[PDB]
C-alpha cells in the first residue's frame, strides 16, 4: 500500500533544472528510497494537505 | 426618588401597573412538565437563558407540585425564616430624627397586616430565581399606604434584550415593559454568581 | 405605495418576530482557525 | 521652503476622525407592529380551536 | 496612584471600561458541557492553557449548574465566608492621623 | 566577503533593526483544526 | 432552488459495477428520487468539500 | 509585484454583462489600480482563500 | 496648478555647461517631479522674491 500521497493537487518542492516549483502533486510519506532526496522533495506543503492513500 | 436614584413620580401610583394589562390575568399554566425529556428539559433551559422565562416558570411549578421530597425540603426551608423575630434599627450611631424615623416605620411595620404572605411570597425567589410582589397604594388622608401585597407569577415577566440582567412585563412587545419604580418589591436571592436566568435553585435541581 | 393597517392592543400583535437565537458573535482570531496558520493572516 | 515638498507632504498632513460611524440604523420598529415568539427548533406549528 | 505604582487618571473613571464594548453585554453562552466526551474536556482545558479562556469558563459554569454535590460543596464553602464578621485596622503602631483614616 | 566597518556611535547605528513582533508561539495540536480532519492527526 | 452541491473536485462513493470509487454526482443535501441508491452514491465527502447556487 | 493573488480555492464577485458570475480566480490585494473596483471584484470570496504571490 | 512661480524677476540659479547664471523666471515650488534638479534650480534667489501663481 501507500503510506500517504498529501497531493491536494499540490506537491511540496519539485526542484528541477535549477528552478524550484510548486505543482505535480508528487508528495509521499516513506522510507523506500531516495530519503535525503525526498527531505528537499517533500518538508514544504505551501497549500492544504490531502491524504488519499493509493494502495500502491 | 428611590434607591437607584430613577425619578420617582406619585401621580402613577393609583393604580398598578399590570391594571391596563387585562390580558395576563386571564392566562393558564401551560404545564410544561406532563411529557418531560431530557431533550425538552435541556431546550427548555436553554431557552430561558435567552429571555424566555414563561416555560422555566411554569415548570418550576410543576416541578415543586410534582415532587413531595422537594415540596418538603423547599416548605420546611422557608418556613425556618418565616419563624424569625424581626426589628427595625436605626443607622449607626443615628440621631433623634433619625431614631424618631426607625421608631415609626417600626410601628407601621406592626400593625401593617400580610407581612407574613410577603415575606413567603419573596422568598419563592430563592427556588425560581426571582420574585415580583405588586404594592397597592393608597391614601388615607395624608400619609400613603401599602394597601395589599400581590404576587405576580414569574411566568409574567421577560429579560431585556438589550440586558440579561433587567425583568420586564410582557406587552406584547419585543421588548416588553420597564418595572414602574415603587410599585414592586423584587427578591433575587444570589446562591450563584451569573445572570438573573441561571440564578435558580430549581436549575439546579431539574435534573 | 406599501400601506398596512394593524391593531396594537389585541393579545397578538401582527408580522410577529421569532428571537429565536440571541445575536451570537462568531469570530476567527488566532489558533483557532486554519485561516491564520496555513493560509494568509486572514480573519473574519 | 522644503525642495521636496512631495516627500513633505505626508509630514503635514493630519487625521481627525469625524465621519467614521457618523451614522445609525433607523429605530427600532418591529415592536410596535409585532411581537417575538421565541422557539427552540426549526419550524413552529401553530394551533388552535378557532 | 494605584498599589502597582500605574500611574491614575480621574478623567476614565466616570465611565466603565466596557462601555465602549457594547458587543460584549449581546452575547450568550455556548453551553459547552452538552454533549461533552474526555477528548473535547482535554482539548478545552488545553486550550485554555493557551489564552482561550471562553470554552473554559462557559464549561466551568455549566459543570457548577449541572452538578448537585459540587454545587452544594462550593455554596458551603462560599457561605463559610460570607457569615464571617469583619473589621478595618490600622497599620501597626499607627498615628493618630492613620487611625482617623482607618 | 561582505565585510562593514562601522562607527556604531552616532545616534543610529547601521543595519538597525526593528522589532514589531515577538516570538509568539503559534500551535496546531487540537482536533480543533482541519489538519487532523484531512490527515492523520497532523499536528502544527 | 436545491441546497446541496460539491464543487471542491471531492470525493464520494459512486458505485459503478461491483465496486464503488471516487466520482461526483448528485452531491445535493436534498432529495425526491433514489434515496437507497442516493445513500450509497450520497456517502459524504472524503475530501474537502464547499457547496454553491445551482438553482437549477 | 502581486503581494497576494487571493486566488487559490477561492472564487470571488465578477459583475461582467449584468450577471455577477464567480469564476476566473481575479482576487488581487494591492492599491496599484481600480481600488475602487476592487471592492466589487472581492465582494464574494465565497470560498476558502490561499494567497500566494506571483511576483509581478 | 502652479501654486507657487518665486519669481520677481529673481536670480534664480540654472548650471548650465559649468556655469550657474539666470537666464529667465525658472522658481516653482512644487512636488511635480525633478526635486533633486529643484534642489539645484531653486537654491540661490539672490534678489527679491515674490510669488504668483500661473494656475498652470
Amino acid at each position: 500500500e501507500v503510506e500517504g500521497v498529501f497531493v491536494r493537487a499540490t506537491v511540496e518542492r519539485r526542484c528541477r533544472a535549477g528552478f524550484c516549483f510548486d505543482k505535480e502533486g508528487q508528495g509521499f510519506a516513506d522510507g523506500v528510497l531516495s530519503d535525503e532526496q525526498l527531505e528537499a522533495l517533500e518538508s514544504d506543503p505551501l497549500l492544504k494537505v490531502e491524504r488519499c492513500t493509493f494502495s500502491g | 426618588v428611590d434607591v437607584y436614584g430613577n425619578p420617582i413620580r406619585t401621580q402613577q401610583l393609583r393604580e398598578p401597573q399590570t391594571s391596563r394589562l387585562a390580558g395576563l390575568a386571564k392566562e393558564f399554566a401551560q404545564h410544561p412538565a406532563k411529557g418531560l425529556t431530557p431533550a425538552k428539559l435541556a431546550r427548555i433551559l436553554v431557552e430561558a437563558e435567552q429571555g424566555n422565562l414563561q416555560a422555566q416558570a411554569e415548570l418550576f411549578m410543576d416541578m415543586e407540585e410534582r415532587d413531595a421530597h422537594l415540596f418538603a425540603e423547599m416548605s420546611k426551608r422557608k418556613r425556618a425564616i418565616l419563624g424569625l423575630d424581626w426589628a427595625v434599627e436605626p443607622p449607626r450611631n443615628a440621631s433623634a430624627a433619625e431614631k424618631a424615623d426607625a421608631d415609626y416605620l417600626h410601628e407601621l411595620l406592626l400593625d401593617l397586616e400580610g407581612l407574613e404572605d410577603l415575606l413567603l411570597d419573596a422568598l419563592d425567589g430563592i427556588g425560581h430565581g426571582y420574585s415580583c410582589i405588586e404594592l397597592e397604594w393608597a391614601l388615607q388622608g395624608r400619609e400613603w399606604m401599602p394597601l395589599a401585597f400581590h404576587h405576580r407569577p414569574q411566568s409574567w415577566f421577560q429579560l431585556n434584550p438589550e440586558d440579561q440582567n433587567e425583568l420586564r412585563l410582557r406587552d406584547n412587545s419585543p421588548a416588553g415593559e420597564a418595572l414602574q419604580p415603587f410599585g414592586w418589591i423584587i427578591h433575587r436571592p444570589r446562591a450563584r454568581s451569573g445572570y438573573v436566568a441561571r440564578s435558580g435553585l430549581f436549575r439546579v435541581l431539574a435534573w | 405605495f406599501a400601506p398596512a393597517a394593524d391593531p396594537g392592543a389585541a393579545w397578538y400583535l401582527l408580522d410577529t418576530s421569532r428571537s429565536l437565537k440571541p445575536l451570537i458573535y462568531q469570530e476567527r482570531m488566532k489558533p483557532s482557525f486554519t485561516s491564520m496558520t496555513k493560509e494568509d493572516d486572514e480573519q473574519v | 521652503a522644503i525642495i521636496t515638498p512631495a516627500l513633505i507632504s505626508a509630514l503635514k498632513t493630519s487625521f481627525q476622525k469625524h465621519f467614521q460611524d457618523a451614522l445609525a440604523t433607523a429605530p427600532s420598529t418591529y415592536l410596535q407592529v409585532a411581537t417575538v415568539i421565541p422557539s427552540t427548533t426549526a419550524s413552529n406549528t401553530y394551533g388552535w380551536l378557532g
